[PDB]
């Protein structure tokens, strides 16, 4: 019976620690995944804006070519 | 010098335990300061059974007060007889048990149990000849139920050859604090089946009914309920506290009352129960003593059979008439006493009456009808356990559902065992 009493309280400790461990790991996964997703969305937005700048440079360069002729 | 060590655990155990020491201190002439102011040597003849003698002719109760909360024990220390208890015998935690058997038995009470055993060891070392222990507790809460049975198991481990006696308060939906009381009671009953020699089953359902139906109290309180317990506890311990020949010690009481080791749960009864100056005759005491309305277990004696009976009469009365009335009840209702235990009714008489009464009678019955109490708890247990309701309070403390299943089976075996000897 003393052995069973030790096993019960150790089981309660193990489950409480496992709950803390699962909560910490799940949150860290979510915060890291969210950080990557938001940065990816911002990176895609900036890349499109940079492509607009590249298009504008092409347009302005195209005007100089025709002005020479 | 056959000493008894008293332990009270939890809210109910301490509140009932405090009233018990208040009642018997008055009977033995001990004032709240521990000084003797009686007028009869019969009060001090067996005073060492429950009291230690200190410097200055002071009588200190051999009582250990245990709780996982300081609240109730603080009230006891501030109560009428609070100062009479030994200050070092107050062992208490702070977290509490939350009406949870697992907390009292496995997690919260485990942290505190060793310090209680140190006080038990200190009290036992000074005993010339220790009879054993008496415990007051409830089975429906967490501390008295969970930690109380933990204490019993550990005390039996350290003192295997001593008698374990308990006053166990059974839960009831009529007087209920939480829905988990059937869980706590069922878990505790199996501990009592294995690790106690004598258990007085005090049913809060019976105490409420007596206060309501008999004493005409429309709104009974715990104080009213504990008044019945105090009177019952004084009566059942009369043979231990005063000179006598019958059931004078715990072991001899167990030999007379327990024909089979697991069937040691007693139905206590008290008379008179008056809602008051009228003198009560010896025939009236005997009729009320055996009446179901004066039983503290809420079991109908006519639904079962008496294995053994102990009767105690207190006051200046005709012992010849007591014998006639006791033989009259047995001879007029012999169908309710088992025929395979001859002369199973033993009667004792004490000259000193309880406070406020000229005549009193205390009933101690080992009846197979006590199975009704265990059936009632079992039905309430199963109604929730079949849906695993409220189990998370216990699995959160490390317990598994299998332990509940085993406790359920153990009490059903106890019920079946009582039914075996009711038909034999
Ligand atoms: N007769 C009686 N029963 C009580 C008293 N206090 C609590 N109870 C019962 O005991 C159960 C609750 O147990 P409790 O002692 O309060 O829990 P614990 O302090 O953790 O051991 C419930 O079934 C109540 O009906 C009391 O003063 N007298
Ligand atoms: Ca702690
Ligand atoms: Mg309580």
């Amino acid at each position: 019976k003393r052995e069973h009493e030790r096993e019960v309280i150790q089981k309660a400790i193990e489950e409480n620690n496992n709950f803390i461990k699962m909560a910490k790991e799940k949150l860290a996964q979510k915060m890291e995944s969210n950080k990557e997703n938001r940065e990816a969305h911002l990176a895609a937005m900036l890349e499109r804006l940079q492509e607009k700048d590249k298009h504008a440079e092409e347009v302005r360069k195209n005007k100089e070519l025709k002005e020479e002729a | 010098m056959r000493e008894i060590v008293h332990i009270q655990a939890g809210q109910c155990g301490n509140q009932i335990g405090a009233k018990f020491w208040e009642v018997i201190s008055d009977e033995h002439g001990i004032d709240p300061t521990g000084s003797y102011h009686g007028d009869s040597d019969l009060q001090l003849e067996r005073i060492n059974v429950y009291y230690n003698e200190a410097t200055g002719n002071k009588y200190v109760p051999r009582a250990i007060l245990v709780d996982l909360e300081p609240g109730t024990m603080d009230s006891v220390r501030s109560g009428p007889f609070g100062q009479i208890f030994r200050p070092d015998n107050f062992v208490f935690g702070q977290s509490g048990a939350g009406n949870n058997w697992a907390k009292g038995h496995y997690t919260e009470g485990a942290e505190l149990v060793d310090s209680v055993l140190d006080v038990v060891r200190k009290e036992s070392e000074s005993c010339d000849c220790l009879q054993g222990f008496q415990l007051t507790h409830s089975l429906g809460g967490g501390t008295g139920s969970g930690m109380g049975t933990l204490l019993i198991s550990k005390i039996r481990e350290e003192y295997p050859d001593r008698i374990m006696n308990t006053f166990s308060v059974m839960p009831s939906p009529k007087v209920s604090d939480t829905v988990v009381e059937p869980y706590n009671a069922t878990l505790s009953v199996h501990q009592l089946v294995e690790n106690t020699d004598e258990t007085y089953c005090i049913d809060n359902e019976a105490l409420y009914d007596i206060c309501f139906r008999t004493l005409k109290l429309t709104t009974p309180t715990y104080g009213d309920l504990n008044h019945l317990v105090s009177a019952t506890m004084s009566g059942v311990t009369t043979c231990l506290r005063f000179p006598g020949q019958l059931n004078a010690d715990l072991r001899k009481l167990a030999v007379n009352m327990v024909p089979f080791p697991r069937l040691h749960f007693f139905m206590p009864g008290f008379a008179p129960l008056t809602s008051q100056y009228r003198a009560l005759t010896v025939p009236e005491l005997t009729q009320q003593m055996f009446d179901s309305k004066n039983m503290m277990a809420a079991c109908d004696p006519r639904h079962g059979r008496y294995l053994t009976v102990a009767a105690i009469f207190r006051g200046r009365m005709s012992m010849k008439e007591v014998d006639e009335q006791m033989l009259n009840v047995q001879n007029k209702n012999s169908s309710y006493f088992v025929e395979w235990i001859p002369n199973n009714v033993k009667t004792a008489v004490c000259d000193i009456p309880p406070r406020g009464l000229k005549m009193s009678a205390t009933f101690i019955g080992n009846s197979t009808a006590i199975q009704e109490l265990f059936k009632r708890i079992s039905e309430q247990f199963t109604a929730m356990f079949r849906r695993k309701a409220f189990l998370h309070w216990y699995t959160g403390e490390g317990m598994d559902e299998m332990e509940f299943t085993e406790a359920e089976s153990n009490m059903n075996d106890l019920v079946s065992e009582y039914q075996q000897y009711q038909d034999a």
